[PDB]
């Protein structure tokens, strides 16, 4: 008769129950939204409230009792949860809702060793309290619940083994703004934070984990992805497997080339015994990927490439098939096949297929990459030549081969390398492309290493970065933005350390940037145009001529204040040849759209000051970076119009930005009637862009006869990508609802 | 995962262009 | 500029 419910609190122990208390938050939390029961979340949380439970829990509870009512039909909850969520790791971090000035909190963190010391050095108080008015924490209220999940699950500084989280979203913002632009002239620097503060805090820009998580703390290591090019000799087999170890221990995705290892039953070189051939070292190179990974399987990816007429290449497209020999099964590495013009020109004639050795043929390898009249002719020479040790395989045989070893796996990735070099940033004959890495939207030269500090080596970096298509309203807002993106990146190049000289050099040398998009599914629904008829080819040249052509005013400008990248004189840029020059000329029948930008004066312009990077956009998939924008991810169709995340913190579920309004207007990735309409866009999309784009292929069994996907289709696929100058193809999805 | 029909036409792709 |  005064049946209490006693609260405990962060030990300050007992005290009376407050559900008005709790009440006022929810109904804060609850402003501004449609469609959401402030009582339903009340009900189903109070129920299990028990006597002597701690404040924290009458937090997660709430916080829960909004997420599990997030739906299709309720989608505000996102925002009610996110918000309670919100609250909640203020109180966690700062005691009180309000944030701590920002200088108090650096001074406490720097204090605390949990950001830079430098932050103090290169800013001054009256600097901070400056930023600080920039900052608006109530652009924290913007996150979905998904977006706050991760958020606090890996961008924000927290402890790992105490949970304690010590930061507010926005601080991270201001402070990745700040690290950044560290080193600009105080006449611009502030103006620049704020720019970019606000451009990320308002989701425009995203940027890659290893950054948002990283930069203003202490450490230097902010990697995603790496590029190495293995020689045919145990020094550089040696130096590779060295380098992929120490940048797996940084959580960094690998890409290995390790097309020119010699065949097995070649002659030993003078003490290098290659007989054995590449399976045995793939195996060396699968130990050094998952050397700092959780049982020695979990966690540590990458992908191996290989030209498709390599001697072994029937043993090596079957290596992650699980029915086989332990001994010849190499199954947790993807690989990324190569190939060019000739080999499905004889795919198309039915002819057959020349298998050599790299280390028997002189001069093939370079040729295939950069020459094709060159590959041809010795190609042609030396299936001729009886001296020469070779195979011969029927073209339909060894292209099903591979289709069928993709279609099952899924991870048997392609590289056209002729047209990653036809159509490229740079000279063939200085600085050819010879693989892509993990995801297959990167595409840099790479040098072999011949131990692992050689000087002569080359390592290319994944430098990431993304426009959000959701969140610009026209265009035009793509030149600040590119600005902002390269900038920010270009820093980011002289602020972090190299654990490999080869890396190094690379960067420095060339400068390269991958800055692509996020929304794009998001983006073609608010324009009423959808993936497979074709709707959205203007649409997309249009939208993706405005992205290169910024970024490359952008770093043009660049160039200008700072100078171009050291290595600017091996990039077709510098000698006048633009993108728009070189794409694949059959893109001309399925889009109309004209430029609407002055390609001829930048093509001057860059010709004159250069360009301070060799490359700038490359189209990337993304997970979180768009999860916590709520975006559709990079240029992928969705799924569903509702996802499924699990959690130690109950299902975490997202809904499609402006469900509401534009369901119908969505196109559900197997609502698609197949690949073309998708494959086009991409196509379209690679005539600007530098690099390459991380595309899918996907097919549902429903859609055929007998439930069975054709060879016939795959190959159809496999060639239209290649007509429309696609430079690779990544994963291969099968299946009808997810 | 993927289970296909591995018969294969010559003769229709033959007349493809690269 | 152009780096000299």
């Amino acid at each position: 008769m005064n049946q209490n419910l006693l609260v405990t609190k962060r030990d300050g122990s007992t005290e009376r129950i407050n559900l008005d208390k709790i009440h006022r938050v929810l109904d804060w939390a609850a402003e501004g939204l449609h469609n959401v029961s402030i009582s339903q979340v009340e009900l189903r949380s109070h129920i299990q409230f028990y006597d002597g439970i701690k404040t924290s829990d009458i937090h997660e509870t709430i916080i829960k009792a909004a997420a599990d009512l997030i739906s299709r039909d309720a989608p505000d909850y996102q925002y009610l949860a996110a918000r309670l969520a919100i609250f909640h790791l203020r109180k966690k971090a700062y005691g009180q809702f309000e944030p701590p000035a920002l200088y108090d909190h650096v001074v406490k963190m720097v204090e605390m060793g949990k950001y830079d010391n430098h932050l103090l050095e290169d800013y001054t108080e009256e600097e901070f309290k400056q930023m600080d008015t920039f900052i608006d924490h109530d652009r924290d209220m913007t996150f979905s619940y998904a977006a706050v999940k991760q958020l606090e699950g890996k961008y924000l500084v927290q402890n790992r083994v105490t949970g304690e989280i010590y930061e507010s979203a926005q601080f991270l913002y201001i402070l990745v703004a700040a690290c950044l632009f560290s080193n600009y002239p105080r006449e611009t620097r502030l103006q620049y934070v704020k720019r970019f503060y606000d451009a990320v805090s308002t989701f425009k820009i995203s940027l890659p984990t290893p950054i948002m998580s990283g930069v203003r703390t202490p450490t230097r290591q902010f990697s995603s992805c790496v590029l190495i090019e293995c020689g045919d000799s145990l020094d550089s087999i040696n130096a590779t497997s060295s380098a992929i170890v120490k940048y797996v221990s940084q959580r960094a995705g690998i890409g290995i080339n390790a097309g020119r290892i010699r065949a097995l039953g070649s002659p030993i070189r003078g003490g290098e015994a290659f007989h054995t051939g590449c399976i045995p070292f793939y195996k060396h190179f699968q130990t050094a990927v998952k050397s700092c990974s959780q049982g020695g399987v979990r966690g540590g990816a990458a992908t191996l490439f290989y030209p498709m007429w390599h001697l072994e290449v029937e043993s090596l497209l079957v290596l992650k098939n699980n029915r086989g020999v332990e001994g010849n099964r190499v199954r947790h590495m993807d690989y990324g096949v190569q190939i060019n013009k000739l080999m499905y020109t004889r795919l198309l004639k039915g002819e057959d297929i020349t298998l050599f050795s790299p280390s028997d043929v002189p001069g093939l390898y370079d040729a295939f990459f950069a020459d094709q009249e060159e590959f041809e002719r010795l190609y042609t020479k030396y299936e001729k030549d009886d001296s020469i040790r070779k195979q011969r395989v029927k073209a339909v045989e060894l292209f099903s081969l591979m289709m069928q070893e993709r279609a099952s796996t899924g991870r048997i990735y392609i590289q056209n390398v002729d047209h990653c070099n036809t159509h490229s940033p740079f000279d063939p004959a200085i600085a050819p492309v010879r693989q892509s890495n993990l995801c297959l939207d990167i595409a840099l030269p790479t040098k072999p290493l011949n131990d692992v500090n050689d000087e002569n080596g080359e390592i290319a970096l994944c430098t990431l970065s993304a426009f959000n298509l959701g969140a610009i309203n026209n265009l035009d807002e793509l030149e600040e933005l590119a600005i902002l993106a390269v900038r920010a990146l270009d820093a980011l190049l002289d602020y972090q350390d190299y654990p490999i000289p080869a890396a190094k050099r690379g960067a420095m040398g060339r400068r390269t940037l991958g800055i692509g998009v996020i929304n794009f599914a998001y983006y073609l629904a608010k324009h009423g145009k959808r993936y497979s008829d074709g709707s959205a080819n203007n649409l997309t040249h249009k939208t993706f001529e405005a992205i290169q052509y910024y970024l490359l005013k952008a770093s043009n400008e660049l160039a200008k204040e700072q100078g171009a990248c050291p290595w600017f004189n091996e990039t077709t840029y510098a000698k006048g040849i633009l993108p728009i020059d070189t794409y694949k000329k059959d893109l001309d029948t399925i889009a109309n759209e004209p430029l609407h930008y002055d390609w001829e004066a930048l093509r001057e312009s860059i010709k004159t000051h250069g360009l301070r990077n060799s490359t700038l956009s490359a189209l990337m998939p993304s997970e979180t970076s768009s999860q916590i924008s709520n975006a559709t991810n990079g240029i992928e169709p969705p799924r569903g119009y509702v996802s499924i995340k699990a959690s130690k913190d109950g299902i975490l579920r997202q809904v499609v930005p402006d469900y509401e309004h534009l369901h119908d207007a969505y196109e559900l990735l197997w609502e698609m009637p197949g690949n073309d309409g998708y494959l086009q866009l991409v196509g379209i999309m690679q005539k600007f862009i530098d690099q390459s784009i991380s595309a899918n292929t996907n097919y549902d069994p429903s859609r055929f006869p007998s439930g069975k996907v054709p060879m016939q289709q795959l190959l159809k696929d496999l060639l239209t990508a290649y007509k429309f100058g696609v430079k690779t193809l990544y994963y291969q999805n099968t299946r009808d609802g997810a | 995962v993927g289970q296909i029909d591995s018969e294969v036409d010559t003769d229709d792709l033959s007349n493809f262009q690269l």
